[PDB]
Order: structure tokens, then sequence, then C-alpha cells
């Protein structure tokens, strides 16, 4: 954004691409960084009362 | 005459009376993890680690104090086998303090490598592991009582052969302690030959104690000096 609207249609009339649809400048798209932190679990294992080494 | 039939896995190895079945494990090859046998010492069945499993056998016995008859055949790689070391491993593992990086013992300990090679890893028992005060066994071997995993080594060692006899293990079950119970201290000759004895961490040299680790130095064969015997 922040441009005249007619480089806007120069932009648009040197080739059919929408430039100011998609045009590498990341605005806030990123997610906002320090989220509040999210918890890592362990899948098929760590129950109790069954998983032998002796098995797997 | 005094040539017994048994089997490891099937294949036969004759074997004297008397001699035990890691005796004839160590013929034909194969190891069985240990910790309170040791093979220029004294036999007893403390540490419960060397079990074995018999074929058409319902009662797993410990390996290292076992009178061989005629015609045996062992499992070394069975089920329960295995089921019983991984349990005893798991039991072992419970009052051992974390003090894997701050033992000395670090590249060379056998809790380690036992746990590696027979051990379980997803561990139990969140809340516990009672601690012991130590104290000076002298001013050359620096004494930590709390690692000592009661393997009764160190004190057949001094029973049969030290002959000083001042080394017992005091209070019953969980609360056992090694060593001294008049606080006296341990001067006499071979006080330094208990730390290549003590299988874990626990009874260690005091002037070495931390001025290396066993996985950065290089060996040398050498002879002793200052006797006549090297
Ligand atoms: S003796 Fe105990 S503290 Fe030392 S390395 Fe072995 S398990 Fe760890
Ligand atoms: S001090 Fe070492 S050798 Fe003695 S019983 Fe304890 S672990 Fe075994
Ligand atoms: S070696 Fe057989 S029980 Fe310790």
């Amino acid at each position: 954004a922040s441009a005249t609207r007619l480089i806007q249609g120069l932009r648009n009339w040197a080739s059919g691409r929408d430039l100011q649809a998609k045009l590498q400048l990341r605005y806030q798209e990123i997610s906002k960084r320090t989220q509040p932190p999210p918890k890592l679990p362990v899948g098929p294992s760590h129950r109790l009362s069954n998983n032998y080494y002796c098995a797997r | 005459s005094n040539l017994i039939e048994v089997f490891v896995d099937g294949q036969s190895v004759m074997v004297e009376p008397g001699t035990t079945v890691l005796q004839a494990c160590e013929k034909v090859g194969m190891q069985i993890p240990r910790f309170c046998y040791h093979e220029r010492l004294s036999v007893a069945g403390n540490c419960r680690m060397c079990l074995v499993e018999i074929e058409k056998a319902p009662k797993v016995v410990a390996a290292c104090a076992m009178p061989v008859m005629k015609g045996w055949n062992i499992l070394t790689n069975s089920e329960k086998t295995k089921k019983a070391r991984e349990g005893v491993m798991e039991f072992l593992l419970a009052n051992h303090p974390l003090d894997c990086p701050i033992c000395d013992q670090g590249g060379e300990c056998d809790l380690q490598d036992q746990s590696m090679m027979f051990g379980s890893d997803r561990s139990r028992f969140l809340e516990g592991k009672r601690a012991v005060e130590d104290k000076n066994i002298g001013p050359l071997v620096k004494t930590i009582m709390t690692r000592c995993i009661q393997c009764t080594r160190c004190i057949r060692f001094a029973s049969e052969i030290a002959g000083v006899d001042d080394l017992g293990t005091t209070g019953r079950g969980n609360d056992m302690q090694v060593g001294t119970y008049i606080e006296k201290m341990f001067m006499s000759e071979l006080s330094g030959n208990i730390i290549d004895i003590c299988p874990v961490g626990a009874l260690t040299s005091k002037p070495y104690a931390f001025t290396a680790r066993p996985w950065e130095t290089r060996k040398t064969e050498s002879i002793d000096v200052m006797d006549a015997v090297g």
C-alpha cells in the first residue's frame, strides 16, 4: 500500500499480474511473536504398567 | 570324570563340578550382567542382577553362585530373562542421586553401561530418594555414602584380605549404611585399592578427585616402581 493510483495503474498496465494484491511487503500477516507458551506432549509411550523395553 | 554337559542356548560345553553358571558362560564367550560378583573376590548372591532362565525351570536363579549339575541348558536371550533384568534395573536406579556429571567414574561406571545395554528407559517413582550423610574414611579416599548401591564388595574384600575389619553395615531395610560405625579413619595398606573395586563412584580417590575424566586419557603400559614385584 501507500502508493498513488496512477503508478498502480501503470503496474497493472505493464503486465496483467495485479501487483496491488500480493506485493512482497509482509505487513501484519506474520503471527504476533511471543504467544503464550504451548506444551509439547509425548506420544505412544510414557504411560505406565505395560511399556517394557523387552518388547519394542 | 568331572566333565559336565551344559548347553549354552543348545551348544555343548564341558564344565567342572563346583564351577558356576558364569564360568561356563565365560568359557563359551558369554557374560552375564553382575554387580556383587567379582572374578578375584568372594562369592555371594547379593546383587540379584545375574538372574537367568533355564529351559524347563519355573524358578529363576542367580547365576553367580549355582553349583552346576549334569546336563543343563541356559537361556541368555529369552523372554523373562530380559524382563527380570529390566525389572531389577528399574529397582537399582531409584535410590541413586542425579550425580553422573559430578561423579568421578562417569566414563567408567557400571550402572551406566548396564542401564544402556540391559535397562528400561521411562522410569517411575515420582517422589522420594532419601540421602545418606558421608564421613571421611581417611585423607586419601574421598567418600560419598549416597551413591552406594550396597553391593557389598568392599566389605568382603576387607573381611577376607585386608584384615582391618572396621567396615560393616548398620541399620536395616532401606536404612542401611555402609562403612564405619565408630567414625574411625581407615589408614592401612592397600587403602587405595578400593577405588578399583567399588563398582559405582562411591569410594573414589581423594587426590585424583577432579583433575580428569576417563574418556580423554590415552593409556600406556608401565611397571610398578618402589617395590620388587612389578
Ligand atoms: S556411579 Fe552413580 S553417579 Fe556415578 S556415573 Fe554411575 S550411576 Fe552416575
Ligand atoms: S561402597 Fe562401593 S563396593 Fe562398598 S558396598 Fe557400596 S557400592 Fe559396593
Ligand atoms: S552376581 Fe549373582 S547376585 Fe550379584
